């Protein structure tokens, strides 16, 4: 079984999202987590996603060329974002 | 359109278990695909990076993701340079 | 007048799984679902061919419907070359709109 | 304030909002902004499609209506809630056992479920 | 000289051996 | 045997054509590109064909057909491999949150 032997790998990486905050966010969607392993799978998932938006978002980054200290500009993150489903159109200059 | 892609995809079929004689629709398709999937790639290279300019370094960020074609051209550009250096 | 005839169906069903079995009910939501297809591609595809100034639906507007819409690219008709792609028209009024954000920001 | 934001809290007053958060204008702006750049964005590919130079007005007006079905599509109208109901009205009520005690759908239509989890080894 | 030549000899191989007759299908 | 090194010399020695795609490309970016990029496109579409001759093959073992390949077995290539998201398309702006 994938999952159970991914469960089982698991059973050592600790996620940066606590558990109460996602045992929490799925209080909302309509259950709540009894096992504390669905909690750390779904954790870490989140926690996937988030680090390829932000490495994406580096490589462009990086790509532009300045190579001192990268900050996290919309410049970058705006088409880091539309390879996944997350579509930002943010306004400037208002009249 | 012509067929650009008639003679070579039919050899590139039997490289990997067609037939010595495949269908002239199967070829057809094979050569709309490949003719599609280089459009995307080259409007995706032309976005990224250097806006207007379709580079090496672009086209390998968008083939970062799949392992398979990731690995063929990191081999190719390497053997191209040896190739050179033999020369 | 019907387009889809229940054999052509069920072997839809039979090359997936060919020990599989659909419901009176759920034969005939698909059958449902397929005419409700058809019919908003065909209206689509027929309102782009009216802005071509056209009377004759091509295949070149029932591409455009399912591509941007659907996500449905079917390989095997081909089309013509793909003009060279134009990548940024920004206008003389953004280039200089654009240009008075850094001029407060930096300075 | 810009002049559309000066404009947006006119909107809200005209409805019957007198009392909304301030961050309210600022993402009514946004909103606004991405749909008139998601409209100009399909009358440009209309307009190529059509093979003409600029973007007419006839091409805002298919962009406007082919992506009213899709982007804010709507509640049932009220010409199709009528025959939906009026057959459905029509089948008489059943009626009720005598002593059925929990009446509840059959199980496949339920929540009722033996509910496993996984043994924590 | 001899790599003008002989490049056009790994085709000219694959145009002999695979795709003697074009057949159709329904 | 004598057929698996027929194949396998068909494996290696097919490719587009450089003189072609080269022309293919900067029918597209408008200008010029270089001679590693043609190497590399040329490279990365014979992986492409390779993903889906050796899939459409998967679907012709899983039907009851033989080796010739109809475009009943293409049709549905393109389909599983869209599925995995394997076939890039640009034109199609997606949504995950609803």
């Amino acid at each position: 079984t994938p999952l159970v032997d991914f469960l089982m790998q698991l059973e050592d990486y600790t996620p940066t999202i606590p558990d109460a905050v996602t045992g929490y966010y799925l209080n909302r969607a309509g259950f709540e987590a009894s096992d504390p392993r669905i909690i750390r799978l779904i954790s870490l998932a989140a926690q996937k996603f988030i680090s390829d938006i932000a490495n994406d978002a580096l490589q462009h980054c990086k790509m532009k060329g300045k190579d001192r200290k990268y900050t996290l500009t919309m410049e970058d993150l705006t088409p880091a974002l539309s390879e996944y489903g997350i579509n930002v159109k943010k306004p400037h200059y208002f009249t | 359109r012509k067929r650009l892609f008639s003679k070579e995809l039919r050899c590139m079929m039997y490289g990997f278990g067609d037939d010595q004689n495949p269908y002239t629709e199967s070829v057809d398709i094979l050569e709309d695909l490949v003719i599609e999937f280089i459009t995307e790639m080259t409007h995706k290279a032309m976005s990224i990076g250097r806006q207007g300019r379709v580079q090496v370094e672009d086209i390998v960020f968008l083939i970062r993701k799949d392992p398979r074609k990731f690995a063929r051209v990191k081999d190719l550009l390497t053997m191209n340079e040896e190739l050179k250096r033999a020369r | 007048n019907q387009v889809l005839t229940k054999k052509k169906l069920q072997d839809l069903v039979r090359e997936v799984d060919p020990n599989e079995q659909l419901d009176e009910d759920v034969e005939e939501m698909l059958l449902q679902i397929a005419d409700d297809f058809i019919e908003s591609v065909v209206t689509a595809a027929c309102q782009l061919a009216r802005h071509r100034k056209s009377s004759t639906l091509e295949v070149k507007d029932v591409q455009l419907h399912l591509e941007r819409q659907w996500n449905m690219w079917i390989p095997g008709f081909g089309s013509e070359e793909i003009r060279p792609y134009k990548k940024a028209c920004t206008t003389e009024a953004h280039k200089q709109r654009m240009a008075l954000i850094r001029k407060t920001t930096k300075k | 304030m810009p002049k559309d934001a000066q404009m947006m809290a006119q909107i809200l007053k005209d409805m019957g909002i007198t009392e909304y958060e301030p961050r309210v204008i600022n993402q009514m702006l946004e909103f606004a902004f991405r749909y008139v750049t998601t409209i100009l964005d399909d009358a440009k590919i209309y307009s190529s499609h059509a093979k003409k130079a600029t973007v007419d007005a006839d091409d805002v007006r298919l962009a406007i209506q082919c992506r009213a079905d899709q982007s804010f599509t709507s509640p049932p109208p009220r010409d199709f809630l009528l025959d939906i109901a009026r057959q459905r009205n029509q089948t008489p009520l059943p009626l009720i056992k005598p002593y059925s005690g929990p009446r509840l759908p059959p199980d496949r239509y339920c929540l009722t479920a033996p509910n496993y989890r996984l043994k924590s080894l | 000289v001899n790599l003008s030549e002989e490049s056009a000899r790994i085709l000219a191989t694959n145009s002999e051996l695979v795709g003697t007759l074009t057949r159709s299908c329904k | 045997s004598e057929e698996q090194l027929n194949r396998y010399e068909m494996y290696r020695r097919s490719a587009f054509p450089k003189a072609a795609i080269k022309r293919l490309i900067q029918s597209i970016t408008g200008t010029s590109v270089s001679q590693n990029v043609v190497i590399a496109m040329s490279g990365i579409s014979k992986v492409f064909v390779g993903e889906v001759v050796e899939e459409a093959l998967d679907v012709c073992e899983k039907w009851g057909e033989m080796p010739p390949l109809q475009p009943k077995h293409m049709r549905e290539a393109v389909r599983r491999l869209k599925s995995k998201g394997q076939i890039p398309n640009s034109k199609h702006k997606k949504i995950i949150f609803f």
